[PDB]
């Protein structure tokens, strides 16, 4: 109504280990590509070099 | 008189996950489009006798 309500954007990790002392762990990577076209065209008109 | 450790070391486990989606999609909406349904015929009479 006026009560705005939000999103978020969230990267959480929760995670049970065990280490040496002085040890470093990584506990969570990600790497994430993408990607999206969309063409229209006329039908002989559209493929003409240029 | 023997005691325990407080917990045991484990072996620590790496996962690495892969997810690969790719879609494609065509579409084509060529023609002419005529109507199907149209009027017809008509006929009408009308006399007074008396």
């Amino acid at each position: 109504n006026g009560f705005t309500v939000p999103g978020f954007i969230t990267r959480r990790s929760n995670a049970e280990i065990n280490v040496g002392d002085g040890q470093t762990m990584v506990i969570s990577g990600l790497v994430n590509p993408k990607t999206a076209k969309n063409v229209s065209k006329l039908p002989w008109l559209g493929d003409i070099p240029i | 008189l023997a005691t325990p450790s407080p917990f045991d070391m484990e072996k620590m486990v790496w996962l690495d996950v892969n997810i690969l989606e790719i879609r494609k999609s065509v579409l084509e909406n060529f023609g002419v489009d005529w109507s199907k349904q149209i009027p017809g015929p008509f006929a009408a009479f009308g006399k007074d006798f008396v």
